[PDB]
């Protein structure tokens, strides 16, 4: 349930775990 | 149940401080984000911003850094926007809605808070009730009403029978009269047997004046 | 940053008539990750927030009927309805959810066109209540009446006003897809009592000759 | 390119406010985040925090929180740090970063912006030049140079015939002389046989005094 | 939150030599899901923004020669350089990329131990430009010299200064591990003129005896 990250899901925009 | 139930509206004058609050139910609320859309009168939606509902921080679009604040209350379930030094650009209605489970979306909206800016000061509705029709019409479609006149600012809430009379109304848009102040009239249509022993109520609410007035139309030839 | 580009300004359909309107982004919404597109589509019926129709482009919310169809990938993208209802209309807004900001764009009004219906005219004595007052104000209602345009003039002693009218229209009914209209006229109480005519006369599309509806002061 | 170009250097009173810019070319801007590093004159780095280029959000160091603010102008690829009540902790150089494709390391780095802040004001820098005299040794051997004299703040860029002339050059680093001002000399070695007949022009910038300078380095013997 | 214990701060080593240094966190960088430690070197050449070495614990970056390897898991990291060449001094740097704050360590310097190397030496009379000025100065460089450790000294009429002077030392070159130096005298221009000898005494351990270069006043 990613509520709280809207937008593309980048990994350059999500960093360490997770 | 999942409701966001917003505050009511505000009256303010300029460069003074408002604070909306938008309160929230039915779901983990620390798990979805919290947006903030303001709609000028008669225009589109303009997307203000977002609070991280997990780590409080928001996030302003570029129109509104500076002068808004977006915050949190997460042991009320509640978030707030807090807008300081009001200029007459700030006069809309403001919603909450919260970010989806997919984060694609707004799934949830608040009913929206009205805040005008104005340097004026508030003044109550005069409710006069519109007469069921002495002339006799072909039908028996019996016409009566309910006039709102001489107020500011904006909204008014009319209901007819303390909300059980509801279809056959139509409440009017408020025109904007040549003294400064909005007038607003509310008509219902009824069978015209019904006229005389069923009364009728006209329920005016203008929450800046703190007005509530319920009105007997009855009829009159 | 993204502009949502909305198409037709305003859109005005038979009750049943397909519709289609489009939402052009200046960059694509698509993401190559999860293969599917950042864009949604909204409905704000008149008085009302916004509520959600249609998110990743395509899918529809939890309970819309399956009229309501998105279509479109990347830049172009449309929303369509199959048989508009006279409760479908209200304003349809898009908004790109893929990146920062997360901007709308200027929506597409859906306005019902149907059959002509004439006015149904009433007017109405002003309320002793109002006469305690210095001002008095006489209204004239025409209910129900398709177009929109009408045209009231009020008739004082036989003789036709200039100022002291307003008039207020409703918004679209929701049920029947016509029009309300609430002339009002707004006098002191002086040159109230100075005369004994008062009337409405309506001239609209529906009527083959006009409609005065009147009273005389008093009962 | 891929390439990180971050802001010129500032000299700043301290309580005053500072905003260093980092544009971004040659990569989807909005699918990387941006990294801020405080690296203190003579000391090691320091993670401030990040901004998410996609959703907008900053995160700041617990170090960090309340005077610095991440921002964003997607229109332009740039990102922006902004100090607010500079304090003489703040002398630093600080980098922008991007996090990289897997979001485990910064992949590219801007070239750094130095930030002074002195009660003090800017001095120019006075350049004179260190004459190609009758020094040389075994053949070949010519030293000479160009002196960089009472200045502040730090940097300045010292080049030789406006970049062509690389190898052989020591810049040296500035020392603080006891009038609180820098100075700083650069010499380069070059063949006996080419002083005359060959021009030498050192070329110096002071950026926050905007001084420009390029002086012919010419022998005296 | 994770603190980036990092040893030795310096290590001198001659060049071709092999290089271990040890990174060590206080709580773990392994995930458990991803199944790859969350940690990352950095080398800082002298002047220059941080350039991304290794990620992942063990992969070397696009470009990056084979030399430079990273292994350790958990806990206790380890950077290695099997053959340290002349332009590999730099400051080395470990950081937690596992969780929020992403820190960094204390960095680990390298330094090039070489052969003895003597200095060339250089003395330059004071410019016309500066002597327009009240200030007179007169430097002295020491050029391509191993070790660090110089002795200069100024003598002027055969007298040697305490104050006046300010040694300035490069960082160490990239091509062939040597310093400079240069040593500043400032003076009046009353105090120059005063005067007419200006010696510049060098004594280093390239140099079986010292090594003096002057200029005397005018010619």
């Amino acid at each position: 349930g990613a509520g709280n990250q809207p937008g593309a899901n980048g990994a350059g925009n999500q960093p360490g775990a997770n | 149940q999942i409701q966001l139930v917003q505050s009511g509206p505000e009256l303010k004058k300029p460069g003074e401080t408002v604070k909306i609050s938008c309160k929230a139910s039915g779901y983990t609320f620390t798990n979805y984000g919290m947006n903030w859309v303001k709609q000028a009168p008669g225009k589109g939606l303009k997307w203000m911003g977002w609070i991280n509902s997990n780590t409080g921080e928001p996030t302003y679009a570029e129109e509104f850094k500076g002068r808004f604040a977006f915050s949190l209350e997460t042991s009320a379930s509640t978030a707030y926007l807090q807008i300081n030094n009001l200029k007459n650009e700030d006069t809309a209605t403001y919603f909450c809605a919260r970010w989806a489970n997919c984060g694609c979306a707004m799934d949830y909206w608040g009913q929206g808070t009205t805040v005008t800016v104005s340097s004026a000061s508030t003044k109550g509705p005069s409710v006069f009730p519109l007469a069921p029709s002495s002339k006799s019409t072909s039908g028996g479609t019996a016409a009566l009403g309910c006039l709102v006149k001489d107020y500011f600012p904006e909204p008014v809430t009319v209901s007819w029978n303390s909300g059980a009379l509801t279809s056959g109304v139509h409440t009017f848009p408020a025109v904007l009269q040549s003294s400064g102040l909005y007038s607003l009239s509310s008509v219902v249509t009824v069978p015209s047997s019904s006229l005389g022993t069923q009364t009728y109520i006209c329920n005016v609410n203008h929450k800046p004046s703190n007005t509530k007035v319920d009105k007997k139309v009855e009829p009159k030839s | 940053d993204i502009v949502m580009t909305q198409s037709p300004s305003s859109l005005t359909v038979t009750a049943g008539e397909k519709v289609s309107m489009s939402c052009k982004s200046s960059q694509s919404l698509f993401t190559s990750g999860k293969q599917k597109n950042y864009l949604t589509w909204y409905q704000q019926k008149p008085g009302q927030p916004p509520k959600l129709l249609i998110y990743w482009a395509s899918t529809r919310n939890s309970g819309l009927p399956d009229r309501f169809t998105g279509s479109g990938s990347g830049t172009d993208f449309t929303l369509t309805i199959s048989s508009v209802q006279a409760e479908d209309l209200a304003v349809y807004y898009c908004q790109n959810d893929y990146s920062y900001p997360f901007t709308f764009g200027s929506g597409t009004k859906l306005e019902i066109k149907r059959t002509v219906a004439a006015p149904s005219v009433f007017i109405f004595p002003p309320s002793d209540e109002q006469l305690k007052s210095g001002t008095a104000s006489v209204v004239c209602l025409l209910n129900n009446f398709y177009p929109r345009e009408a045209k009231v003039q009020w008739k004082v002693d036989n003789a036709l006003q200039s100022g002291n009218s307003q008039e207020s229209v409703t918004e679209q009914d929701s049920k029947d897809s016509t029009y309300s209209l609430s002339s009002t006229l707004t006098l002191s109480k002086a040159d109230y009592e100075k005369h004994k005519v008062y009337a409405c006369e309506v001239t609209h599309q529906g009527l083959s000759s006009p409609v005065t509806k009147s009273f005389n002061r008093g009962e």
